DNA sequence: AGACGGCTGGCACGACTTTTGCCAGATCAGCCCTGG
DNA sequence: CCAGGGCTGATCGTGCAAAAGTCGTGCCAGCCGTCT
């Protein structure tokens, strides 16, 4: 070869500011959008029963407050306590150290015997065991309260005290050598302490809402089902035909250009925002025909793919449907997912195909759950049954999807029969 | 007050709040860019009205 | 609570809209002139002793045209709510209150 | 029996430990009506 | 803050008698104030937060 | 009790996706000025 | 009064490519189950 400065050929490019901004447009949610469109209709001016319920509810910490004011205690008690159950989860542990809480009183005469007493008051008050300040000995209030005459109690307080290690990392072996407990009857010790309810804050609060606003809309007329997009979320602006009626019998050379520029910009912007949606429409109509399958199949029935896929079926540029798919969230009989979601990567199966890895995934989650409990399949055994469905996808692979499930190991969710 | 959860829809309370807001948000913007005068008193007796 | 700047003055539609009108009364105008005039279709004359002109009258838009167009820039007018807060901000109580 | 936040908790204290005593203060209804009348160009405050 | 009297401070309330009423001023209007609002933006649906 | 085999997870290294960053210019048509 | 020349502005343009990011799979270290 040679080194030289000569020149090639064959190519296309071209852009410019206004244009970019047109581009930028379709990258960014709706709700987000309509904010930057608001903000444009400002600057251009020819574009355009009282309490109800209001039922005020209980909030567990509410609660907590309501019986600190019936127990009876001194202004000091009464300081501290609102100190302590204000800072308590909806889950009902504290959140600050047992230390933090005295330097909140900023008081010398203030301790730490003082502070055990108050919060131990109210630390059986309602549920039980809540301002736990550390789960285990939450579980040893609750045990704590009722009596005597329930067999295996003192196992399971054994194991409660300072055993904690070996259950949580369901290493039975270990805890039967170490507290020299019953073997196999231990298992009912354990059951007791499985019926104790951790967490027992959470149960006030239930009222959740509903809230998620669909862009594309797809829904079986037939089948070959149809996208049609959300009509009360697309975005739309409409010309002030006052102002456009009075830029020609404008008298002014200022009033006149004021307005024909202006008028330009709206024209402008409004075609901007109508291309837009035209984009994401036939993109979501694309997206969508290939992935047919997906549907009515499940998430095991999706097909391998990449933009270019998808790029190639419009005539659009990869980058392109890249920013129109962000943050846009389609609603299906099935669901609501986002865009961005059915693309992902491909791994080769035997028999030539490829298969999605969402839908491995999808698979692995499946067949691990559904698994007998004594024994758990561990990753490379999985790898091996997969091989038989044709999949081949090694086992760091499913290591790694077997942890973003977010499933422990199989040696770590082995348990008692 | 959320009638089915997923919007809230203040009613005859923020609404007219947010007319006038948006209204005087726009007047203030063009009133600073030299705009002819038909233009701005329409806006004024608008915001006004509101 | 919060405040909202307003650039722009606004007349509140307690007074002058009820039984009695106040700032009817404190100008001594009649309703249907301040409500006019409170919509940028009166254009009233704010100030101007100069020109062969009242204080407070009516001067339509061709009408406040062609005094502009005679009298110069002499015969200052308004017709927004500005309008009405200077008719009633330059002018003394006491003096009037003693003439009445 | 009313709007009275401050009143309530503390007659459900009296009466659980039997005292039998009442403490008004003011109810919240009269603030309400005091905020809503101040939302116009209206001023109005309470003196001493 | 001491803690015992931040409490006690809050459940007070004055004489309130002789109440009166009279005109609003500019400056009484933004001493009652904090802050000013500019958009007519109420709540947001992404992440529910004022 | 010690060695062997199995398990998992961190980290690395190519093959491969995807995400952000550009910034006019020339060309054509109607109206006004001027020559025929 | 009619045709020729000048000049301004109105109009058209959603991609190519460079670097950052993810992907799958292998390599190696460290813990734990089991037989000798």
């Amino acid at each position: 070869m040679k080194q030289g400065l000569q020149l090639r050929l064959s190519q296309q490019l071209a852009m410019t500011p206004q244009l970019q901004q047109a581009i930028r447009l379709l990258q960014l949610s709706t709700l987000e959008l309509q904010q930057e469109l608001q903000q444009a209709l400002e600057s251009n001016p020819l574009l355009e029963l009282p309490v109800y319920q209001g039922e005020t509810t209980q909030t567990l910490q509410d609660y907590l407050m309501w019986q600190v004011e019936l127990t009876p205690f001194t202004d000091t008690d009464r300081a501290i306590a609102t100190s302590i159950v204000d800072a308590v989860d909806d889950t009902g542990y504290l959140t600050i150290q047992i230390e933090d809480i005295v330097d909140s009183i900023g008081d010398d005469e203030i301790g730490l015997e003082e502070v055990e007493a108050v919060l131990k008051r109210i630390q059986r008050f309602d549920p039980v065991g809540v301002a736990a300040k550390d789960l285990r000995d939450c579980l040893l209030i609750q045990l704590s309260q009722f009596a005597k005459e329930t067999p295996w109690l003192e196992e399971a307080r054994l194991i409660i005290s300072d055993h904690l290690d070996l259950l949580a990392n369901h290493d039975f072996r270990t805890l039967m050598r170490v507290t020299r407990l019953k073997e196999e009857v231990l298992k009912e010790a354990v059951n007791l302490i499985q019926s104790l309810d951790p967490r027992p804050g959470q149960s006030i609060q239930t009222s959740e809402p509903e809230y998620v606003i669909p862009d594309v809309l797809v829904r079986k007329v037939s089948g070959r089902w149809t996208v049609e997009l959300n009509a009360d979320s697309i975005p739309r602006l409409k010309i002030n035909q006052q102002y456009a009626a009075m830029g020609n019998s404008a008298r002014n050379d200022a009033d006149g250009q004021f307005i024909r520029s202006n008028l330009q910009e709206a024209r402008w912007l409004i075609k901007s925002l109508e291309s837009r949606n035209d984009t994401l429409l036939r993109v979501s109509r694309c997206i969508v025909e290939q992935q047919q399958a997906f549907f009515e199949q499940g998430e095991e029935y999706m097909k391998p793919m990449v933009l270019a896929d998808i790029a190639q079926a419009v005539e659009m540029h990869e980058s392109t449907i890249s920013r129109v798919t962000t943050q846009k969230y389609l609603h299906s009989p099935r669901g609501i997912f986002e865009l961005k979601y059915f693309f992902s990567s491909h791994v080769n199966t035997e028999g030539g195909g490829e298969a999605s890895s969402t839908a491995i995934r999808a698979l692995v989650k499946k067949l691990i759950a559904a698994e007998n409990p004594a024994k758990p399949l561990s990753d490379s055994k999985l790898t091996s049954m997969l091989s038989e469905q044709g999949i081949m996808v090694a086992r760091r692979t499913v290591a790694k999807y077997r942890e973003s499930l977010s499933i422990p190991p199989s040696n770590q969710r082995k348990q008692l029969v | 007050v959320p009638l089915d959860g997923g919007r809230f829809a203040t009613s005859d309370l923020n609404d007219l709040y947010r007319r006038v807001i948006n209204r005087n948000n726009r007047l203030k913007r063009l009133l600073d860019l030299a705009a002819p005068d038909i233009i701005v008193r329409n806006e004024k007796r608008m915001l006004q009205e509101a | 609570m919060g405040h909202i700047e307003l650039a722009s003055p606004t007349a509140h539609i307690w007074f002058l809209k009820s039984l009695p009108s106040r700032i009817g009364l404190l100008l001594d105008m009649p309703l249907r002139d301040i409500e006019r005039v409170l919509y940028f279709e009166s254009y009233v004359v704010i100030e101007g002793g100069m020109t062969n002109l009242e204080r407070q009258q009516i001067l339509t838009e061709e009408q406040y045209l062609d005094a502009l167009e005679e009298f110069g820039d002499e015969f200052d007018a308004k017709m927004g709510a500005e309008a009405i807060q200077a008719l009633l901000k330059s002018m003394d109580l006491e003096q009037e209150c003693e003439q009445l | 029996k009313s709007d009275d936040v401050n009143g309530r908790t503390k007659m459900y204290k009296n009466i659980v430990d039997g005292n039998h005593q009442m403490e008004p203060g003011m109810p919240e209804s009269f603030n309400v009506l005091l905020k809503e009348i101040r939302s116009l160009g209206i001023n109005i405050e309470l003196e001493d | 803050k001491d803690l015992l009297k931040f409490l006690k401070a809050q459940t007070k309330t004055e004489e309130f008698d002789a109440i009166k009423i009279a005109l609003a001023s500019p400056d009484m209007i933004r001493s009652w104030s904090f802050g000013e609002v500019k958009k007519p933006e109420t709540i947001n649906y992404r992440t529910f937060k004022p």
